[PDB]
RNA sequence: CGGAGAGGUA
């Protein structure tokens, strides 16, 4: 991220655009509420902004 | 120097940064660059009431240099207050430009109004129109001159319509002033009432 | 040893030297420069992921997130390259690359990651070079030619002597850095060195040198050499080394030791320095007038009151001296200076100089390059400081550090991009040098100092000024707020990147249509070295220096192919082995010579490192070992050719062909040509037209193969095996069980391109060689395209041909062509023309095409069908209807007036949305049922080749004769065959044809798809449709066609049979040619080609006797054994004992017409060899003949040249030039008649003719060419009526084009007017 | 150039000498070229003033 | 020389259809200058006939009959 | 003009003119107004800069640009050069009753007569052709006569060996560069399509047969037809001008 | 029948 190192988790959203976030901000992260593990929607990141 | 200039003097600097998510970034990033100035944040955005609070702090000369948006195109205008530097010259109206530029002063202290700008090829064709137009015609009474020019940049909108300041290839004046009189002749021969008159 | 296509005629290879290194692919250039663009570069510097480097990862403005790069791949087009130029849309490929945005949390300090996204972003579409070296831009097939330019570097350059007539020479030195600000020094005639940058106002140069924190004292101590004085118990006792007089006259008694060594008024000697050097002297005695000029180096301050006696470079003098020792200095530091060896071009400098230290030198700078602004200190140094020391606002290039450091006799061509301190110090020393005659100036035009801009480095150029702009949209839009919601995509518009590279594929000085007659024009016009371009010189205000072939040319570009006219020598073509080095320099082959034996190693030497070494000539004769056979070799050593001995050699060149183009390479015996007709035979080879039935040469140079395979026209095989099926429109060959891949075996399909329409309007259409049931082998040629035989270039036809003035009909250049020439339809050719009709958008709407026209007879509308589109197929002529259409108040698309022929493929477009008419309709039926019986018919030959190899691998292990046919081929899987391996193959093979299933279930979909699909079109037409005619253009007086030597003329007469001069045997010559053209242009390869075409065709005349009448296979085999011995060790060597008795009977069945003959280009067949073939057959060994006229039936005495030329026709065509024209229209603003022949033109009566009538009498007919028949409108028509009326009078009046001059002077201020 | 290219015609030229007389022809060509674009500027010239 | 021979000519347009026009236009309309139409390029200009050849004689006549 | 597509040319001047319109146009309200002094001082400085771009534009420095980076052709820019009216529309012209073919020998000629093709000769001379037909009674307007000719009967071509009889056309090839480079020849009907020339007069034309072009020019005019046979006729140069000695050497 | 650019023939 600019000369440092780090550690991230991949999360494969909609039209497999990917999205990392820290493990030191893992306190964003929640297991899907709706029990559908293998039911699951898929957004996209931000939505149609534009 | 600028900043320091108009610090040191004894009056208030109105830094235009006209961006809301970056100004909180750019108080400290001014404050860092010049140690010796009481920087503030004001924009439109605020609940309003930290708002007056800003500009009745202002009044009083509690701190000198705002870091604000285009709320002060309105102007509040004190005495102090008498070195206006415009962040991003490269993207603001003409008119807006000339009325920021008139802001400032209203006293015996000689202001300053400064345009930074980024570099002239990062800016727009039209920027660079903008930008000599303002440089140039720079003495008392340009205000008239200033529109005038903005004039045949941006064109004359459509007459018979709305939006001002249009380049469109709409209907002439010689084809307006036919249409108006013939309303005018329609208009006196028959009792014919008004059309907004009649929406009562 | 021979390929299976070159055992079918093989051409007897005259030549002796043996060929040690192939010739190379020859579109090297354009496919190697272009997959240096496209390609995932690991290392990163080249192409796209250097770009992207260059650019990415990009910083917001407000620095709280950056958009970074990760990778990038190439999409696949959207449409095929053959459906590419019939719609009439770039070939183009997606560029998908994967960005990768960063999100910095405004809590945490400098340095945090909140959210970081990545995604696949479209941008831009690159178009992707075919598998020749054409791009498809628009349809229109485009070539980029490479560029000659300027290397970045330092050039020592100078004015010869001609400013200020005073015949002083201005030596300047030119740093030009690849991206920044140029620098400059120059002379001033006064000898003071000057600097200026970027041509802007001139500078003392030591105002740069204290820029740089120099003092006067360093200055001087770099520039200049220090003499020692010592003032002592008697004189100035000074200390001298003996070479520092040479060149003086001595003005006193040079006298040390108690010796007087000079006498003065004596030039010194160079007895005077070795004796000098034999005594061991170091000290002088010198007077006071040896000092009383001389100028101090150092300044001297006071030893006790700490005041400067003597200012830094000044003159001592008498008093000075005095003062100067009265302070206790005993050391004097002085200036050696000279006026010959080490001038004083330094100190006069810092004279004039009017600044004294570095911060006001760096104020000049800037006042200098900033007018107004006045300076400050940061200002000032931080200009100064990137001005020339930034990585980002200055770069040289590598290539431009290369220059740099290997010609300032430096040995590190690695280096920093930037500029430095040593750097310019070490040129100012080089500069001053070149002024003292130590060191010489470059010669500009030197391939060194020009350097290759191939394809890939100009679309990488472009691609990168498409990605600055990117830059900056990013960049703000980054700088604009609320980034969580965004995404890559939306900040980053696609847009720029594909405007920036389309306005360099479609619209550039270089991206230039291309020339497509030929074969050999596409390859030569693929190679051409334009000099001109962005960033070259101007193609009119190009001097005799430039366009004159420099002694480096050798061996890199080729010397003789090049126009003829306005631009020679600009436009140069590469030579055969030329290679573009790794910085950009042309390179070419040679062979390592060793201590005595020159072996078979290559290096690739480039133009600078050639003038080092000597090297051997390409034919110095050395024999089975690598020795030469003389001791005193012709070489070329530096620029120059000279004689050296045999064991100084450095290098031989490669091969006896590589000074020579490609386009030249083709011509035989060259070596005896002089170079203007070998201009010229260049220059129409590569406009030779396509003919009927293509024609092999008799006599070639053996590189018509490499230029029929390497060029794209031929379809040759990819893999070899047998060929299964042959039709006239396509090729499938089963492959050998070898070379085929474990995994989708299948067979491979080549579908030839029928009748198409080339970019110069002829006629391209490959058709097999290769007959049903034949193997072939990897590099077969399978199919022959436009002008090739057998895979071989075979631009004309090769003519019988004698040399004799006939009647006059030959005069000047002209050729007198019988008429067994058109009889035998060999010189015919078919000629494709392309005629659009647009459905315009216009008010009182749009047009209709069907049929519907007014004021027409039913013959208007008898070929047109129901929707007013001429069938396919149908006969017409000049002034018919191929689409009628209407004005909306016969807007119908006219064959144009003068042009015949058939209708063969009508194409109709349509914006989506408009309905289409019926045989619209019908066209998109046979092209659904066209594409899907591609599709099927595929598949079910990928069907037949899977089962075949499956019936082949169930030989061993559940061999079934016939319980494989109880069921039929579909269920191959699960019949008897044990569990093992060998199921898991009939596994891999079903599974892959289902795969196949599946690919026919969606590709079909697909093709349907793209066939309803509508096509963009520009916005005002709706429909458009486009008609190919095809005409069958023959021969006629007025044909211009050539030879191969340079021996142009159009046709005169074509003679009828018996009038032809007939041999003794009864053979009617077919072209008459003149032999006064031989003498006065000394093109002597073509009687030399003549009789080895005699004997050719005397050999094959010979085996076409042995063969109508029956004779056993020995005898032709020994014949042809016979034949293709007798060279004067040459070095074909084929044995005919390895031919199977078969393919003997093949071999002379193809050469039953004369047997083809190799000659390569300045190793060619001797004299010797040419009589002895000649003697082999029965033909006189004389090369003439005596040859009986035709219509007296008497002989002509002095017996006459006859042979088999090998002629061309041209496309410059006589249907095509001729005009004529009565009345038509005229123009709008002036009342002239239209100019050309697409608009029905009148010729233009010019200047000159207007002097040339005035230089007549004759007035009258003066006065109607100029007010008449062309300008008085009121004139004209009642000339018209005059002549109609058969009365010829002219009422002149007075020429509407001069009211037109009095108006447009008379709307200035000016009254011009007529008086009384 | 002090050696002579000293082969006819007749007889081959190899590849040095060929090279010269290259040469020698590009001159020639180069300098028909634009003597005919500098003449005819002189008989315009000689036109208008006679 | 026979450019400065040829501009400095006393028929205006005889040295304006030479080269560098405007010069010859600004110095021949300031001085009010005449052309009496001589030479045969300005004949050629104003489309009547050339006075050396066929036109020689309408010409003389021309002159006259004035 | 249009360009077909719904728009209009430039036509440059217009564009010019159009500046000067506007801003004199402005510069009369403006006085209308009693406005102040320096906003008529500008406005009345760019209507001089408008004045000079519109009558001399390029004689000041900074050339006005409509499009394409490219300064505007002003009125003075239709003169001056090689594409001015002098030398461009005055001095040289394009002419109808013109042709141009490809040459070759033809050494059956005589001196005074060229070849000339059958399809060149019947459209150079097409109104004499219809004169002849509407003399002859055979087609009583000019369309009849103009569909006879569009669909060549064997009765135009008996008319075309009735005019072209003894009607000299004048041979001319490319640069021109003595008087004996445009010469008179009667023609003589070709079956072929280029114009052959008697090989006595490759000298004076520099015409070689490598593929040169020459333009066929008609005299109309009785005084023209005499021209061209006094004059111009190829019989009379037999001496060249520059120099007493013949220039129809056997060549 | 506008402009720019690229070629080509003599
Ligand atoms: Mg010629």
């Amino acid at each position: 991220a600019g000369g440092i190192t780090g550690e991230y988790l991949m999360l494969t959203y909609a039209n497999d655009a990917k999205l990392y976030v820290p493990v030191s901000s893992l306190h964003l992260i929640s297991r899907y509420a709706g029990g559908a593990e293998e039911n699951a929607p898929l957004h996209k990141l931000g939505g149609d902004a534009w | 120097e600028a900043i320091l200039r108009e610090i040191l003097r004894g009056g208030q600097v109105y830094y235009l940064y006209n961006d809301v998510e970056n100004i909180q970034k750019a108080a400290e990033r001014l404050a860092e660059l010049v140690p010796e100035a009481r920087i503030a944040i004001g924009h439109g955005q605020m609940r309003e009431r930290e708002l007056e609070r800003v500009m009745n702090d202002f009044h009083h000369q509690r701190f000198n240099v705002l870091v604000c948006t285009t709320i002060i195109e309105t102007g509040i205008d004190i005495p102090t207050a008498n070195t206006i530097i415009i962040e991003r010259a490269d993207h603001f109206g003409l008119a807006q430009l000339h009325q920021l530029r008139g802001r400032v002063g209203r006293s015996h202290h000689q202001a300053y109004a400064w345009l930074l700008t980024p570099h002239p090829k990062a800016m727009t064709t039209d920027a660079q129109k903008r930008l000599e137009a303002i440089a140039s015609l720079e003495d008392l009474g340009a205000g008239f001159a200033l529109a005038t020019h903005d004039l045949e940049i941006r064109g004359a909108g459509e007459l018979l319509g709305e939006e001002q300041s249009g380049s469109m290839e709409t209907i002439g004046f010689s084809l307006y002033m036919e249409l108006l009189e013939n309303a005018v002749d329609a208009l006196k021969a028959g009792r014919e009432p008004s059309l907004e008159d009649l929406t009562s | 040893v021979y390929s299976y296509t070159e055992k079918k005629r093989i051409r007897k290879d005259f030549g002796k030297r043996p060929q040690v290194l192939d010739v190379p692919y020859l579109l090297s250039i354009q496919l190697d420069s272009f997959q240096k663009f496209i390609e995932q570069d690991p290392e990163g510097q080249y192409g796209l992921e250097a770009a992207f480097r260059s650019v990415f990862p990009i910083q917001s403005y407000s620095g709280n997130s950056e958009l970074q790069y990760v990778s990038y791949r190439l999409g696949e087009p959207v449409f095929d390259v053959q459906e590419c130029q019939i719609r009439g849309v770039t070939y183009s490929a997606p560029l998908r690359v994967k960005l990768r945005l960063v999100i910095y949390e405004r809590e945490a300090p400098e340095g945090t990651v909140k959210d970081i996204k990545e995604q696949e972003v479209y941008m831009g579409e690159i178009p992707l070079m075919t598998d020749n070296g054409t791009f498809v831009i628009n349809g229109t097939e485009r070539v980029i030619v490479s560029q000659l330019h300027r290397s970045p570097g330092v050039f020592f350059d100078s004015d010869k002597g001609k400013t200020h007539s005073s015949g002083k020479v201005l030596y300047n030195a030119r740093i030009i850095p690849y991206r920044g600000s140029w620098l400059d020094f120059e002379f001033d005639p006064k000898d003071n060195l000057f600097v200026r940058i970027d041509r802007r106002r001139k500078l003392p140069a030591t105002i740069i040198l204290r820029a740089l924190n120099y003092t006067t004292e360093q200055i001087l101590d770099l520039f200049f050499e220090k003499v020692i004085f010592e003032i002592r118990d008697n004189k100035l006792q000074m200390e001298l080394v003996p070479e520092r007089l040479r060149g003086e006259t001595a003005s006193f008694d040079i006298e040390a030791n108690g010796k007087v060594y000079v006498e003065k008024g004596r030039r010194i000697t160079a007895r005077h320095i070795r004796q000098l050097e034999k005594d061991d002297v170091k000290l002088i005695e010198v007077p006071v007038e040896y000092i009383a000029g001389k100028v101090v180096a150092k300044d001297y301050i006071d030893e006790s009151t700490g005041e400067l006696i003597c200012a830094a470079n000044m003159e001592l003098s008498l008093d000075l001296l005095a003062k100067l020792s009265q302070s206790g200095h005993k050391r004097i530091e002085t200036l050696f200076t000279n006026d010959l060896d080490h001038g004083p071009y330094i100190s006069e400098t810092l004279r004039v100089d009017p600044t004294n230290d570095r911060l006001s030198a760096l104020v000049e700078i800037y006042r200098m390059m900033r007018p107004g602004e006045p300076p400050t200190r940061e200002a000032a140094e931080s200009l100064f400081e990137n001005l020339f020391f930034s990585e980002d606002r200055y770069d040289l290039s590598a290539v431009g550090r290369m220059k740099f450091n290997r010609s300032l006799l430096r040995e590190e061509i690695e280096g920093s991009g930037i500029l430095s301190k040593d750097d310019i110090i070490d040129v100012m020393k080089k500069l001053i040098d070149i002024r003292n005659g130590k060191g010489e100036v470059d010669d500009i035009d030197h391939l060194g100092n020009r350097r290759i801009r191939s394809v890939g480095e100009m679309a990488e150029n472009q691609f990168r000024v498409g990605l600055v702009r990117v830059e900056r949209a990013v960049k703000e839009r980054l700088s604009l707020g609320d980034l969580d919601t965004l995404m890559p995509q939306d900040m980053i518009n696609a847009k720029p990147i594909s405007a920036a590279v389309k306005e360099f594929f479609g619209s550039s000085q270089l991206s230039q249509f291309m020339d497509q007659n030929n074969p050999l024009s596409e390859i030569t016009h693929k190679r051409r070295i334009s000099a001109l371009g962005p960033g070259g010189l101007t193609r009119e205000r190009a001097g005799f220096e430039v366009r004159d072939v420099h002694p480096t040319h050798y061996g890199r570009v080729c010397p003789i192919e090049t126009p003829e006219g306005p631009n020679i020598g600009l436009i140069n073509s590469l030579s055969v082995y030329a290679q573009t080095n790794e910085y950009g320099f042309l390179e070419t082959p040679y062979r390592k010579v060793t201590d005595g034996v020159v072996t078979d190693e290559i290096h690739y030497l480039s133009a600078i490192e050639e003038g080092n070494y000597v090297i051997a000539q390409a034919n110095s004769n050395l024999d089975e070992e690598g020795h030469f056979v003389e001791d005193l070799v012709t070489c070329r050593s530096k620029g120059e050719s000279s004689l050296f001995s045999r064991d100084q050699v450095d290098y031989m060149d490669v091969s006896t062909q590589q000074v020579v183009s490609v386009g030249a390479s083709l011509i035989p015996f060259l070596e005896h040509d002089d170079a203007n007709r070998a201009l010229m035979g260049a220059n129409m080879q590569r406009q030779a037209v396509p003919t009927l039935r293509a024609d092999k040469p008799l006599v070639g140079t053996g590189m018509e193969r490499a230029v029929a395979v390497d060029s794209g026209v031929t379809a040759v095989a990819k893999r070899g095996g047998v060929v299964q099926y042959v039709d006239a429109s396509r090729i499938v060959i089963k492959v050998n069980e070898d070379e085929m891949y474990p995994g989708e075996a299948g067979i491979d399909i080549y579908n030839l391109t029928k009748y198409t329409r080339s970019n110069q309007n002829t006629c391209i259409n490959q058709m097999p060689c290769v007959s049903l049931g034949e193997p072939v082998e990897r590099g077969d040629v399978l199919a022959d395209g436009p002008s090739t035989d057998l895979g071989e270039l075979a631009l004309g036809q090769n003519m019988r041909v004698a040399f004799m003035p006939w009647n006059g009909y030959n005069f000047e250049d002209s050729i007198l062509v019988s008429e067994r020439v058109v009889q035998e339809d060999r010189f015919t050719t078919i000629h494709i023309q392309e005629l659009a009709c647009v459905s315009r958008d216009t008010k009182l709407g749009p047009e209709e095409i069907t049929a519907d026209i007014p004021n027409v007879g039913e013959a208007a509308l008898s070929k047109l069908d129901e929707s007013g589109i001429v069938y396919i197929g149908a006969e017409v002529t000049g002034g018919d209807i191929l689409v009628g259409k209407v004005t909306p108040k016969d807007s119908s698309l006219r064959v144009p007036n003068g042009v015949s022929g058939t209708v063969i493929d009508v194409q109709v477009f349509t914006r989506d949305g408009v309905e289409k008419d019926k045989r619209a309709l019908e066209i998109e039926e046979m092209q659904l049922k066209q594409a899907k019986k591609d599709l099927s018919e595929e598949l079910q030959i990928l069907e037949a080749g899977l089962f075949s190899r499956i019936r082949a691998v169930l030989v061993a292990g559940g061999v079934e004769a016939e319980k494989l046919d109880k069921l039929p081929r579909d269920r191959w899987l699960e019949l008897g065959l044990t569990d093992e391996e060998k199921q898991n193959q009939l596994e891999q093979l079903a599974e892959q044809y289902d795969e196949l299933k599946h690919e026919f279930e969606k590709k079909l979909e697909a093709k349907r798809r793209k066939i309803t699909q509508g096509d963009d079109l520009a916005p005002g037409v709706l429909k458009i449709v486009k008609v190919y005619l095809a005409v069958k253009r023959r021969i006629q007086p007025g044909d211009k066609m050539a030879g191969r030597h340079g021996n142009k003329g159009v046709i005169s007469k074509i003679n009828p049979i018996e009038d032809m001069p007939y041999d003794e045997n009864g053979t009617p010559v077919d072209i008459v040619l003149n032999p006064l053209g031989v003498p006065s242009r000394m093109n002597i390869g073509q009687i030399l080609e003549t009789h080895l075409g005699m004997a050719a065709k005397g050999i094959g005349d010979k085996i076409n006797a042995m063969l109508k009448q029956q004779q056993e296979v020995a005898k032709l085999r020994e014949f042809i054994q016979r034949a293709y011995d007798l060279g004067a060790d040459v070095r074909q060597k084929v044995d005919l004992s390895t031919f199977s008795d078969e393919e003997v009977m093949r071999l002379a069945e193809n050469l039953r017409k004369g047997m083809p003959i190799a000659t390569p280009v300045f190793d060619g067949a001797k004299e010797a060899e040419i009589k002895e073939l000649l003697k082999l057959g029965d033909l006189p060994t004389s090369g003439q003949i005596r040859l009986y006229d035709g219509r007296t039936g008497e002989q002509f005495e002095r017996p006459v040249t006859v042979g088999y030329m090998y002629m061309l026709k041209l496309n410059h065509l006589v249907d095509d030039k001729m005009h004529a024209r009565s009345t038509g229209s005229y123009s709008l603003v002036t009342q002239q008649p239209l100019g050309g022949k697409a608009q029905f033109g009148g010729q233009r009566f010019g200047e000159m003719e207007v002097w040339a009538l005035e230089a007549y009498g004759a007035a009258y007919t003066l006065q109607e060419m100029l007010t008449v028949k062309s300008d008085d409108v009121n004139g004209r028509t009642k000339m018209y009526k005059n002549i109609v009326d058969g009365n010829h009078q002219m009422e002149p009046g007075m020429p509407e084009s001069f009211n037109v001059l009095l108006k447009e002077i008379r709307s200035l201020g000016i009254n011009i007017e007529l008086e009384d | 150039i002090e050696t002579p290219i000293t082969a006819n015609f007749r007889e081959g030229l190899n590849v040095l000498q060929y090279f010269i007389s290259t040469h020698g022809a590009r001159k020639g060509l180069a300098d028909t070229a634009l003597k005919t674009a500098n003449s005819g500027y002189l008989t315009r010239r000689l036109v208008d003033v006679a | 020389g026979i450019t400065k021979a040829s501009l400095a000519t006393e028929s205006f347009i005889s040295a304006a259809s030479f080269q560098e026009t405007t010069r010859v236009l600004t110095e021949a309309a300031v001085a009010g200058k005449r052309d009496e139409l001589r030479g045969l390029k300005e004949n050629v200009i104003v489309g009547r006939l050339i006075p050396a050849g066929t036109g020689y004689a309408y010409h003389q006549d021309r002159m006259r009959r004035r | 003009v249009p360009l077909d597509g719904g728009r209009f040319a430039t036509s440059d001047l217009n564009d010019l003119y159009r500046r000067v319109i506007n801003r004199n146009n402005r510069l009369k309200r403006l006085l209308d107004l009693a406005a102040p002094d320096i906003i008529v001082r500008n406005e009345k400085r760019m209507l001089q800069e408008a004045v000079d771009a519109l009558l001399d534009n390029g004689r000041r420095g900074r050339a006005i640009t409509g499009s394409n980076k490219r300064p505007l052709k002003s009125l003075a820019d239709m003169i001056k050069g090689k594409q001015g009216r002098f030398r461009q529309n005055l001095l040289g012209k394009r002419v109808d009753y013109s042709g141009r073919s490809v040459i070759t020998v033809g050494p059956y000629l005589r001196l005074h007569q060229c070849g000339l093709p059958k399809k060149m000769a019947l459209e150079l001379f097409k109104p004499f052709i219809y004169g002849k037909l509407e003399l002859r009674g055979l087609a009583t307007t000019i369309k009849a006569a103009k569909k006879m000719v569009e669909r060549e009967e064997a009765v135009v071509w008996d008319i075309l060996d009735e005019v072209i009889r003894e009607h000299p056309v004048l041979l001319n090839r490319a640069p021109t560069l003595h008087r004996l480079g445009i010469q008179a020849f009667e023609p003589v009907l070709i079956e072929g399509k280029a114009i052959q020339l008697h090989p006595l007069v490759c000298a004076a034309y520099n015409a070689d047969f490598d593929g040169d072009q020459m333009a066929v020019h008609v005299p109309l005019t009785l005084e023209a037809q005499l021209e061209a046979r006094a004059l111009m006729m190829s019989t009379n140069n037999i001496l060249s001008p520059a120099n007493g000695e013949p220039i129809i050497v056997p060549s």
